[PDB]
């Protein structure tokens, strides 16, 4: 609905939350609209972030993670896109999910091949919700495998245990083998 | 193969990146080759002689 | 009657042979190349199009065609249609389809036939492989001959042309990213059109979806883009913000971006003359002034003649506002001159610098400066006058009168002279020395250049930058010629 | 695209609407005597003939008089 509207940030900028709520909520709407308003009120979101005080963390790291992609490097979105605690988000066809969640892949198997030449020691901290986020698309791309990318996946990972149920059911074992075989070779 | 042809095609970029070093190598050495051999060719080259028609 | 309906017959189809010869080679050239491989192939026939483009917007085909001569509308490319192999009896059938309407005479019609144009589409575009390529090079270029003429009622049919090359297309797209040469051209071609529309947009109503949701199709484009289309389609918004915005806390300096490299020999022109016209608000006098100058002095392939003439206009009366004003010297056209003829007597009473005749001079036989609406950069303009005015007193000698030039300026009181001449002190643009010993103000005024006084850290900055402009001048000299030895 | 040039262009036509060839002659009355000559010079001429054109234009003649007055 609005576009040049500065009084979202001034209710941005302000206290009592329960009607920053669906200020926030509105936003929401008109942030795919305009990124360059919520700019300035950037600060502040990370401000409100920081501290407990607030009761809704993802609320505040979407439109931070969403903001940032669209300003700045994907990095910094990511840090709070994977810092966003628990979050329920459905499948969609939308550019945001899809591009967060490629960089999260993309970025994730890169520090899969970071941390593959350090078998033991100087371990880096791993989140559960992000295996669990990756783990969630992964077995839904996994549920019939589409017979292509499960055993790609796989690999790219550098995890152990994770090829040992994609064989579990599958279509030409010997077949899946000598596929898999083949582009292990050929990395 | 789909899939398969990113892993595939990394080797390809991976090949065709350390060409690069190479070319720069071969460009900066056989100019530095091309000034001694001329040079070696230009010494050649000396003020005493005869004159001839 | 009887000459003109003898001699009725041979003037109509004057385009048609080479109108035909030139989709022809075009269509079947780019596709014939680019068919063995496509992704090999970029923007090797985009300034082919965009010239054709520019050739075809002055055409004068259409005037007297108006009665029967629109048979050419219903029919269309017809390539390898229903069947990708046995291309045999279609090669014979594409001089059958045109021998058909070659014997006597042809059922035509206007506006009886419009909307079924997206049948084939349903299932074929032509060869049902090269269906995107094919299709928008079969589809987008008979559209705006269709589409010509947009009074007349025809702002409805527009609309249906909208929503249906939205459906079919622009909606989203045909697939979630086609990531070749045909999308690199897709990106200007789309561009094309909405600039296209954008007088239909722009005529009675509004714009509550289109370019609002146009933000998110730029970003669905990856980061990873070379940013041409991105560019063009942020020439439309920034048009669409070019007349009312007034709000520059957020676009100024977010817009802001890595900025790749674009040529085009165009975009530049128009998109500095954007920016430039965007900048000229808040009265630039360094960059502004050297880069709208620039960009006029840029630009030379088509019309400098009708285009530069408005960024000409803004350039002099933004130029005016530092007391010197050039005028029209190298450039000799018959259309600056006549846009500049009623601004060029008070262009050239600026200098004077003459209050109160000048005061109702203006406003006397003003029309069109004054039809820019809401009086702004001349009610600036107005007091602006005397600003001008005391530093052409700047330029002028120290010691100042209480008679004389108190007179020469119509202004006199002691306190307001010395006032306003601090005013235009403190304005940092100049050169002064405050003294008072006998009641009388002097100033050093030197307006003396930087030769034989701190040479060094003088010319440094332009020393080092025209060095850096003369090696991106040898990387251009570089880069080129690998462009020519590439394939040899 | 330079497709944008139609309306500025259908401006001037509007320009040309407004009155028939009278700022042409008009200004062919000076122009056939500035015909054939370099317009880089004409700035400065037309400056101080616009300049002149209200007072003092020629001053020549008067410094005469101005000799034993000034």
């Amino acid at each position: 609905m609005i576009t040049s509207a500065a009084g979202i940030i001034s209710l941005l900028d302000e206290d009592e939350p329960q009607l920053k709520e669906f200020a926030l909520h509105k936003l929401n709407a008109v942030v795919n609209d305009f990124w360059a308003e919520i700019s300035e009120s950037v600060d502040k979101i990370e401000v409100l972030y920081e501290d407990e005080g607030f009761r809704s963390r993802q609320f505040a790291a979407l439109v931070a993670s969403k903001v940032f992609y669209h300003l700045g490097a994907f990095e910094e979105s990511l840090n709070y896109a994977l810092g966003a605690g628990d979050l329920f988000n459905v499948n969609d066809n939308s550019e945001y999910v899809e591009t967060i969640i490629a960089k999260c892949i993309d970025h994730y198997t890169k520090q899969c091949v970071e941390n593959a030449d350090l078998p033991e020691g100087e371990k880096k901290p791993i989140d559960q919700r992000l295996e669990g986020i990756v783990n969630k698309m992964f077995q839904r791309c996994l549920d019939d495998h589409k017979y292509k990318q499960a055993i790609g996946i796989a690999l790219e990972t550098r995890r152990l245990d994770v090829f040992e149920k994609t064989i579990l059911e599958s279509n030409d074992v010997p077949g899946m083998l000598a596929y898999s075989l083949k582009l292990c070779m050929s990395l | 193969d789909l899939y398969s042809r990113y892993k595939k095609l990394q080797q390809e970029l991976e090949f065709l990146e350390v060409q690069e070093e190479y070319i720069k190598d071969e460009q900066k050495n056989l100019k530095k080759e091309f000034l001694h051999a001329q040079e070696e060719v230009k010494r050649i080259q000396s003020i005493p002689l005869v004159i001839g028609q | 009657p009887p000459g003109g309906g003898e001699q009725e017959p041979p003037p109509p189809p004057a385009p048609q042979d080479v109108e035909m010869k030139e989709e022809a080679a075009t269509g079947g050239g780019s596709t014939g190349e680019a068919d063995g491989k496509t992704a090999a192939a970029a923007a090797e026939h985009s300034q082919r199009e965009l010239d054709t483009v520019t050739l075809e917007d002055i055409k004068e085909h259409v005037k007297q065609l108006e009665k029967a001569v629109s048979g050419k509308e219903p029919r269309f490319v017809l390539r390898a249609l229903r069947m990708l192999p046995s291309t045999s009896r279609r090669l014979n059938h594409y001089v059958l389809y045109k021998a058909v309407q070659g014997f006597f005479t042809s059922n035509n019609a206007t506006r009886d036939f419009l909307l079924p144009f997206l049948e084939e589409p349903m299932d074929t575009e032509a060869d049902l492989q090269f269906r995107p390529r094919t299709g928008k090079a079969a589809s987008t270029p008979l559209l705006p001959e269709v589409e010509a003429y947009l009074q007349l009622l025809v702002v409805i049919f527009m609309m249906n042309s909208k929503r249906y090359k939205e459906a079919q297309k622009i909606s989203d797209d045909l697939m979630q990213k086609i990531s070749t040469q045909n999308r690199r051209a897709l990106d200007l071609v789309a561009a094309k059109c909405y600039y296209y529309h954008a007088r239909v947009y722009e005529f009675l109503d509004k714009l509550d979806v289109v370019r609002s949701f146009l933000h998110a199709r730029l970003r669905t484009a990856t980061l990873r883009h070379d940013a041409d289309g991105q560019a063009t389609l942020l020439n439309l918004l920034l048009r669409n913000y070019l007349h009312y915005s007034l709000y520059d806390q957020a676009e100024k300096l977010v817009s802001k971006s890595v900025f790749p490299e674009q040529a085009n020999n165009n975009e530049w022109a128009r998109y500095l003359y954007y920016t430039g016209r965007i900048k000229a608000i808040q009265l630039e006098y360094s960059e502004a002034r050297r880069t709208m100058t620039n960009a006029l002095r840029k630009a030379p392939q088509h019309t400098a003649v009708g285009f530069k003439q408005t960024v000409h206009k803004l350039l002099i009366v933004v130029e005016l506002l530092l007391g010197e004003i050039p005028d029209r010297l190298q450039f000799r056209q018959p259309s600056l001159k006549r846009s500049l003829m009623p601004y060029f007597l008070l262009t050239q009473a600026v200098r004077t610098g003459n209050l109160a005749k000048f005061n109702q001079v203006l406003d006397q036989f003003g029309e069109k400066f004054q039809a820019d609406g809401t009086y702004t950069l001349i009610i600036r303009l107005r007091h602006n006058v005397i600003k001008t005015g005391v530093r052409m007193i700047s330029l002028s000698y120290s010691r100042i009168s209480l008679a004389d030039i108190a007179q020469k300026l119509q202004l006199d009181s002691p306190e307001d002279a010395e006032f306003i001449v601090a005013k235009a002190i403190r304005d940092g643009v100049i050169e002064a020395s405050i003294n008072h010993e006998k009641g009388y103000v002097q100033s050093k005024e030197m307006i003396d250049i930087y030769s034989t006084r701190e040479p060094q850290l003088a010319f440094h900055q332009r020393i080092s930058f025209c060095l850096d402009i003369h090696n991106m001048s040898v990387k251009a000299m570089r880069f080129p010629p690998k462009s020519y030895n590439k394939d040899l | 695209m330079s497709e944008k040039k139609q309306p500025v262009d259908l401006g001037l036509l509007e320009e040309d609407d407004e009155f028939e060839e009278f700022p042409a002659e008009d200004w062919a009355g000076l122009d056939e005597d500035e015909d054939a000559h370099v317009w880089e010079d004409n700035w400065d001429d037309d400056n101080v003939e616009d300049d002149f054109s209200n007072q003092l234009r020629a001053e020549l003649e008067k410094h005469g008089y101005k000799m034993e007055t000034s």
